[PDB]
């Protein structure tokens, strides 16, 4: 069966350039070949056809060139909505196939955190469990890594963090930081404090709040 | 309007099986081949077979081991596909895609998350995410709500059922016993809350439960 | 009109069907066999169309038991309408001819 | 004449896995690769035909794959008796030919 290699995996390119994605069929498949766009948490979208053909309601940012063994889907000056796997499929032969994906990822200017930090809810104390929320939102890079203090001391234990992909509405990335505790464990402390570290700052930035 | 639909979710214990299903809408032709892809979180699109209803004829990958048995309904426009004797291996969102004989993939439908598990379905819990009374804003304000303790994946969250979109993030689900939990955020301009009223829709396919959470200022 | 014509004509209308119909099920034929290329109605009317005129390309072909037979149907009914063609042309001809004569 | 590549010589799953054998021929030959197994000292046994048509008495645990020049000879969950040495073979173009061996270890 015809084997669809798309390399890069990965593919870095500066807001508003041209960039390229290669598909290589492991035989000739003259034009017979179409491409998918897929976001994050959502379902594949048809985006050229036939190698080359329009579909209607795609931006015409969006081409694609090629017969034979190599294709190429380009896009012209690449923007923010575009971050998402991309994959190339190809109907020459049974069984249809899919290329293994690549993943456009920008690179825009830096971006300190916005930090939040969350007390835990009413609802929930009186349910018996406390959790205090973080939001590191909207920075760039990526890299980045946050510290929780209670009453001043560093702790580690019951934090659970989770990171969002690259933003299709900015290119930026987010993160969460929940650091749960027990109704009661809850209750013997004052102070709860988030620190945020990136390379924006050489100093961290913190959102405290008593308990009180 | 959705040309495919399927439903948001499914869970089976190891062993057992499952049939999923997707409902045709739109210009339907005897020409038409509706297929099943297989995508597992982090990983790509693994084509698994493909059925043409007018006919009821149907075909598979062979390259992978035979888990599928596709079949069609006319009368009710809709495609079916067993699953049998699963294990986690076969965890994955399911997608149906309809193709008019010409080789692409027109349309696809949202997706069934199916989770091969022996734990139990459980909705979540969602609760507020409101500053505290000491926290100083600009001239915007986060909000948010924190959706813990529920099982299998996934829930939709949404904000003021969808009419405000710019401004959210909803992270990844973080797994732990069992039990997922994730929150979802929100920015809107600081002058705007609480006289503009926010609330996050959480819906658990799941368990088919959708519960709303208005967001107010803490006491 | 006369039975030839009917005969002809019949074996024009007859053909199209065939066209449609041996595009239709050649795909179905065809799909799940490993390596095959008649996949796609578009591409497969225009096989049986240069099959049934004996042209044959060979830029595309049935691999499979049931594509082939569906293929020597088609062959059959484009062969036989031609040759019905040409006997009612002939025999347009020749009646013709009787008068001119 | 048609060269039938099979690599590695040797093969090693743990009882139950999934193992998969691969052919890999010098030029297309379609489906035209049938899949052979021989126990020590046993005579050749046909186990698949034209790359993936099964034969009647084979366990439903054996499968096959391809098209072209590369093919897999898949068996879901292997045990004991599957201990053997396989080869491929193709009927493509004269003169039939055959792949040098996978010898299933467990
Ligand atoms: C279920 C019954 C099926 C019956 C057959 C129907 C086939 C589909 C309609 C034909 C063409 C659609 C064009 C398209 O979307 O494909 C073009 C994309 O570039 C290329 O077309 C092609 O390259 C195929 C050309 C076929 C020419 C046939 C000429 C016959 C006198
Ligand atoms: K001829
Ligand atoms: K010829
Ligand atoms: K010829
Ligand atoms: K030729
Ligand atoms: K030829």
């Amino acid at each position: 069966d015809i084997l669809l290699t798309q390399s890069p995996a990965i593919l870095s390119v500066s807001p508003g350039e041209r960039v390229s994605f290669s598909c290589r069929a492991s035989q000739s498949i003259g034009t017979d070949i179409h491409w998918y766009q897929q976001r994050t948490n959502g379902s594949p979208r048809l985006l050229i056809k036939y190698a080359s053909e329009s579909i209607s309601g795609i931006p015409s940012r969006f081409s694609g060139s090629g017969s034979g063994t190599d294709f190429t889907l380009s896009i012209n000056s690449v923007e923010s909505e575009d971050i998402a796997n991309y994959y190339c499929q190809q109907s020459n032969r049974w069984p249809f196939t899919f290329g293994s994906g690549t993943k456009l990822e920008i690179k825009r200017a830096d971006a300190a955190p916005t930090v939040s930090i969350f007390p835990p809810s009413s609802e929930q104390l009186t349910s018996g469990g406390a959790s205090v929320v973080c939001f590191l939102n909207n920075f760039y890079p990526k890299d980045i890594n946050v510290k929780w203090k209670i009453d001043g001391s560093e702790r580690q234990n019951g934090v659970l963090n989770s990171w969002t992909d690259q933003d299709s509405k900015d290119s930026t990335y987010s993160m969460s930081s929940t650091l749960t505790l027990t109704k009661d464990e809850y209750e013997r402390h004052n102070s709860y404090t988030c620190e945020a570290t990136h390379k924006t700052s050489t100093s961290p930035i913190v959102k405290s709040f008593n308990r009180n | 309007q959705v040309q495919l639909q399927q439903p948001g979710a499914e869970l089976v214990k190891p062993g057992a099986s499952v049939k999923l299903s997707c409902k045709a809408s739109g210009y339907t032709f005897t020409s038409d081949w509706i297929h099943w892809v297989k995508q597992r979180p982090g990983h790509g699109l693994e084509w698994i077979g493909e059925i043409i209803p007018s006919y009821g004829r149907a075909n598979y990958n062979e390259k992978i081991q035979k888990k599928a048995t596709l079949t069609a309904d006319k009368s009710s426009s809709t495609a079916f596909m067993q699953l049998s004797s699963l294990t986690s291996e076969d965890s994955a969102v399911y997608y149906c895609a309809r193709e008019r004989g010409d080789g692409y993939f027109a349309v696809w439908g949202a997706g069934t998350t199916v989770t091969v598990s022996s734990a139990k379905t459980t909705p979540p819990s969602v609760y507020p995410l409101a500053p505290g009374s000491a926290a100083q804003t600009n001239s915007m304000v986060t909000l948010g709500c924190l959706v813990k303790g529920y099982f299998p994946e996934p829930v939709t969250v949404t904000w003021n059922s969808g009419s405000l979109s710019s401004g959210v993030h909803t992270f990844p689900a973080v797994l732990q016993s069992d039990l997922y939990t994730l929150s979802s955020s929100v920015t809107v301009p600081s002058s705007s809350w609480p006289s503009e009223t926010v609330t996050c829709n959480v819906a658990h396919p799941a368990s088919s439960t959708k519960v709303d959470k208005k967001i107010v200022p803490r006491d | 009109s006369a039975l030839h014509w009917r005969a002809a004509g019949a074996a024009t209308v007859l053909l199209v069907i065939v066209l449609l119909a041996g595009s239709y099920l050649a795909v179905l034929a065809e799909r799940g066999a490993p390596g095959a290329q008649l996949i796609t109605y578009p591409r497969a009317l225009w096989w049986a169309c240069e099959t049934a005129t004996t042209v044959x390309y060979g830029d595309l072909y049935p691999v499979t038991l049931w594509g082939r037979l569906v293929a020597v149907v088609v062959m059959v009914a484009g062969i036989t309408s031609f040759g019905l063609v040409t006997a009612a042309l002939a025999t347009w001809f020749v009646g013709r001819e009787q008068e001119r004569r």
